């Protein structure tokens, strides 16, 4: 991913309520690495966006809209034929699905911003910008110390605390250590902390110990060999590395810190499955009443949530629909019978239209819980995805694949492209207080729908839902564009009184699960079970970052993040791994004492030891060192199925970072585990030195 | 150290460009190229002391007449140009940079400067006035502008060869202190 030259040479914009009714000129820019999106005010100070949080990137009708009368007339949007439209750009970033920020700007050339919006996001999306190996990340540091100036044009020795904040003792002694000034109210030129007096600025505010012991077993050319054969397998690095035919211990650092030795097999990353096989034989990444940013009682929802899921590869998504009340009788979305905000059925098909398909080319799935009891607001549903969604839409199966028995699902590729929905073509009825009642803990409001009248079910061919029998009623109509939902409770029942049938039901036809009634907080229930049974819509609350999301988000990063993975040809046809976590760097921005979580998740009969690390030695989160055997997963069946994690959390619980890697997909050796948040987001300090070894 | 924001307004060619160019850097522009805004730096001293002293250009183009504004919130001192071979940039300095400034910031000093004073005894630059049916701009009409508007001083200069050049600058700040 290389950053185009104007974006480095930067646009003029307006940006606006940065503040209230504030609209502010700037020059926006990507620096040449890629790594932030930084705009500059006349007052010369700066604001700095990492690319890495940002979530998407809009421009035109798409963009954000100011309110305010104020802003309206500064940039004349309430003028006949304007051409504001042209000139709107909205960056949103956040931590995860929920807590976005807004990033607004106003160009004064026409047309530049679609450009940006997707030049930008092309950069973001890039699966090398969140992977890059630590050096990168260190670097990102760098670049940032040396960018965020003071009027002298100086590195406030402020900010070197502010960026290593753990402890301001071991900053101060490390920049005395380059012969630099240490003093809360002293500035250092640039010119003076280039590379590697940054690196040496490193090494002596984070010793590494633990690497000169690998030297135990300087290190000429031909020792490097000898270790770069042994340990990180199944002259131009010391040229590189080295500071200055040897290589020092730092000069091992650096190499084990840059991109020759990723901790995985980045192409993996890339879209590389076998997209022809049918719909039915992929784990599809699905979401569950998609439309909450919370709480399934009370809290908002919001139509941006279908956007932000959809950003990220999701390929399945729920909308509660409800009859709207006149004089408008507009249908909403909502979750019925609570406290929680409603929204309109259009905005959730606008938001959906215009994300469905910037991330990931491949077929989606629209599940409705419909509880329109009204053929007229039905009809302006189904006219809604018919306008809005067009060509987009499959209105009609495909001429290869009727709706009959005995024939297969297309694939995605064959549906690429194409939006699905899923709805009533059995009991019908409105839910009452009372029928709620004794569903709430269940199936919910699922748990009943009303007739689909002839517009809706005009539009359903591939993903038809029916109520469930039995497996051998399912086998008997031979239908594979039948689907069939469940609860998490239910379909747990099922695998403990019919698992064979149950997997063999997934060859054939699609089982979507969600979660029972009783977590009202959102929470989510483990995935993995129903993975391995082949259930391949495993609807999780995208809203809560809980450990089940944390999990999704993670394995479905690859294959493109397209939201689709094909499935082990064992699940459609009709390894010991061991692990020593050695030491960690800059793992919280205070300092605390941390510890360490690994454990597998995958088959049944997969090794279901779980580790944890002895607590640090001591409060120092810069560089910890641990004194942990291996820690051992035997006899992993099925590499591909199964995935590890690693998670950094400080004593008292508190999540500062992890990774969860499907075991097909990692190098064995030393490697330095850039950390990621709850929800897969590459995080700049925190990292763990680790030694992996796979074995037969 | 202390800071203080100048802003430079006047009709579009009046040189306000070229003003803080030939400032800042003592070379003079060698393509015209309309501004949107941009920001020029100088630390200088008066009356000895050390000022840090923010230059901000503007569009003389009226198509940003709403968006040119966003720059003057905080603005210490206002530079109102026009060029002194140009009646019709004199003209709005009544009719338009005056009324705007004042509407945005009702109390900010404001200083009149007469542009491109080399021209305005420049043989062919008065024959193609005369051709156009005008004239230059002399210093007691510029010197009666100034009153009119209030401005705390009327000041000519040629960015071109700098003459007057950095007198407007120094009143400039010693306007506001
Ligand atoms: N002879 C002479 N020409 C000058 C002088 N100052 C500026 N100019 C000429 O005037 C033209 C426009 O000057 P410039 O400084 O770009 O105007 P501006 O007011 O900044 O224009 P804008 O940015 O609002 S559209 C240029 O061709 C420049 O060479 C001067 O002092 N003497
Ligand atoms: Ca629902
Ligand atoms: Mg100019």
């Amino acid at each position: 991913p290389k950053v185009k030259a104007y974006l480095s040479q930067g646009e003029r914009f307006i940006k606006w309520d940065d503040e209230t009714t504030v609209a502010s000129p700037v020059i926006l820019r990507v620096d040449p690495k890629g790594y932030y999106l930084y705009w500059t005010y006349q007052s010369k100070e700066m604001e700095f966006l990492d690319i890495t949080s940002i979530r998407d990137t809009r421009f035109g009708k798409f963009a954000k809209m100011p309110k305010s009368q104020k802003l309206r007339d500064v940039f004349n949007m309430d003028f006949p034929d304007n051409s504001f439209l042209l000139k709107t750009l909205t960056v949103v970033s956040g931590p995860d699905m929920v807590d976005l920020t807004f990033h607004n700007f106003v160009s004064y050339k026409e047309n530049v911003g679609k450009a940006w919006a997707e030049d930008v996001l092309a950069l973001v999306k890039h699966p090398l910008t969140a992977n890059a190996s630590r050096s990168t990340f260190l670097d990102k540091i760098l670049v940032k110390l040396k960018m965020q100036l003071n009027s002298e044009g100086k590195i406030p020795v402020k900010n070197f605390f502010q960026m290593f904040p753990a402890d301001r003792k071991r900053v101060e002694a490390a920049l005395s250590a380059c012969h630099l000034p240490k003093g809360k109210n002293d500035a250092i030129n640039p010119e003076d902390f280039p590379e590697p007096v940054y690196k040496s600025f490193l090494m002596s505010l984070c010793p590494r110990p633990e690497i000169d012991e690998i030297f135990t077993s300087y290190m000429t050319k031909e020792h490097l060999t000898k270790f770069i054969n042994q340990k990180q397998r199944d002259q131009g690095l010391i040229d590189k590395y080295e500071p200055s035919g040897q290589l020092s211990p730092e000069g091992m650092v650096w190499f084990l810190c840059g991109p020759e030795n990723s901790v995985l097999a980045q192409d993996k990353l890339l879209l590389h499955h076998d997209m022809t096989q049918p719909l039915n034989h992929y784990f599809i990444n699905s979401s569950h009443n998609t439309y909450l940013t919370a709480g399934q009682f009370s809290g908002l929802s919001s139509a941006e949530m279908y956007r932000q899921v959809l950003l990220s590869g999701c390929r399945c998504v729920e909308l509660d629909c409800w009859k709207g009340k006149p004089p408008d009788e507009e249908p909403i979305i909502t979750h019925g019978f609570t406290m929680t905000t409603d929204i309109f059925f259009k905005e959730a098909i606008e938001a959906i239209a215009e994300s469905a398909f910037k991330t990931s080319p491949y077929p989606i799935i629209l599940s409705f819980e419909n509880h329109v009891d009204s053929p007229r607001q039905q009809a302006k549903m189904a006219e809604y995805c018919r306008t809005i969604f067009g060509d987009m839409l499959l209105t009609e199966p495909l001429e290869k694949f009727p709706l009959k028995p005995g024939v297969p699902l297309p694939s995605p590729e064959d549906l690429r492209g194409k939006i699905l929905i899923k709805n009533k073509k059995e009991e019908s009825g409105n839910l009452d207080e009372e029928e709620i009642k004794k569903m709430q803990s269940d199936e919910g409001t699922a748990g009943l729908e009303v007739t689909a009248y002839e517009e809706m079910s005009s539009l359903v061919n591939y993903i038809q839902p029916t109520k469930f029998v039995s497996f051998e009623f399912s086998a008997q109509k031979n239908r594979s564009y039948v689907i069939s939902s469940f609860t998490e409770l239910k379909a747990y029942d099922l695998l403990s009184k019919a698992s064979v049938q149950f997997v063999d039901y997934n060859k054939r036809q699609m089982s979507r699960i969600y979660p029972k009634g009783t977590r009202m907080d959102s929470s989510n229930y483990m995935p993995q079970m129903f993975w391995n049974a082949g259930c391949q819509m495993v609807a999780l609350n995208f809203q809560t970052m809980d450990l089940p999301m944390q999990q999704n988000m993670a394995v479905f990063e690859f294959n493109g993040q397209s939201g689709y993975l094909l499935k082990h040809e064992f699940m459609r046809r009709p390894t010991t791994l061991s692990i020593t976590v050695i030491s960690g760097q800059f793992l919280s921005e205070r300092s605390v004492r941390t510890y360490v979580e690994v454990e597998l998740f995958g088959l049944p009969g997969d090794p279901k030891r779980r580790y944890r690390t002895k607590l640090s030695p001591s409060t120092n989160s810069i560089n910890p060192v641990w004194k942990e055997e291996p820690f051992v997963f035997e006899k992993i069946l099925m590499p591909e199925l199964a995935s590890l994690r690693v998670a950094v959390m400080e004593e008292g619980n508190k999540f500062l970072g992890h990774r969860i890697i499907p075991i097909n997909a990692l190098n064995s050796g030393y490697h330095h585990l850039c950390l990621h948040s709850e929800s897969n987001m590459p995080l700049t300090m925190p990292a763990l030195f680790i030694f992996l070894e796979m074995k037969d | 150290m202390q800071a203080i924001k100048c802003v430079v307004v006047g009709d579009g060619a009046v040189g306000k460009t070229c003003l803080l160019i030939s400032y800042t850097t003592n070379a003079f522009p060698g393509e015209y190229i309309p501004t949107v805004f941009d920001n020029y730096s100088a630390n200088v001293m008066v009356d000895g002391k050390p000022v840090n002293l923010g230059l901000w250009d503007t569009a003389g183009q009226e198509d940003y007449d709403r968006l040119r504004p966003l720059s003057y919130p905080q603005t210490d001192v206002f530079l109102i140009c026009f060029s002194l071979v140009s009646p019709a940039s004199f003209e709005n300095v009544r009719a338009k940079w005056y009324p705007e400034v004042r509407h945005h910031c009702p109390n900010t000093p404001i200083i009149l400067v007469g542009t491109k004073l080399d021209l305005r005894d420049d043989k062919d630059t008065i024959e193609k006035l005369k051709e156009k049916k005008l004239t230059p701009i002399t210093y007691p009409q510029g010197l009666a502008m100034a009153k009119e508007i209030g401005a705390v001083k009327y000041l000519e200069c040629s960015a071109l060869t700098q003459r007057g050049l950095k007198t407007v600058f120094d009143e400039a700040i010693r306007a506001v202190l």
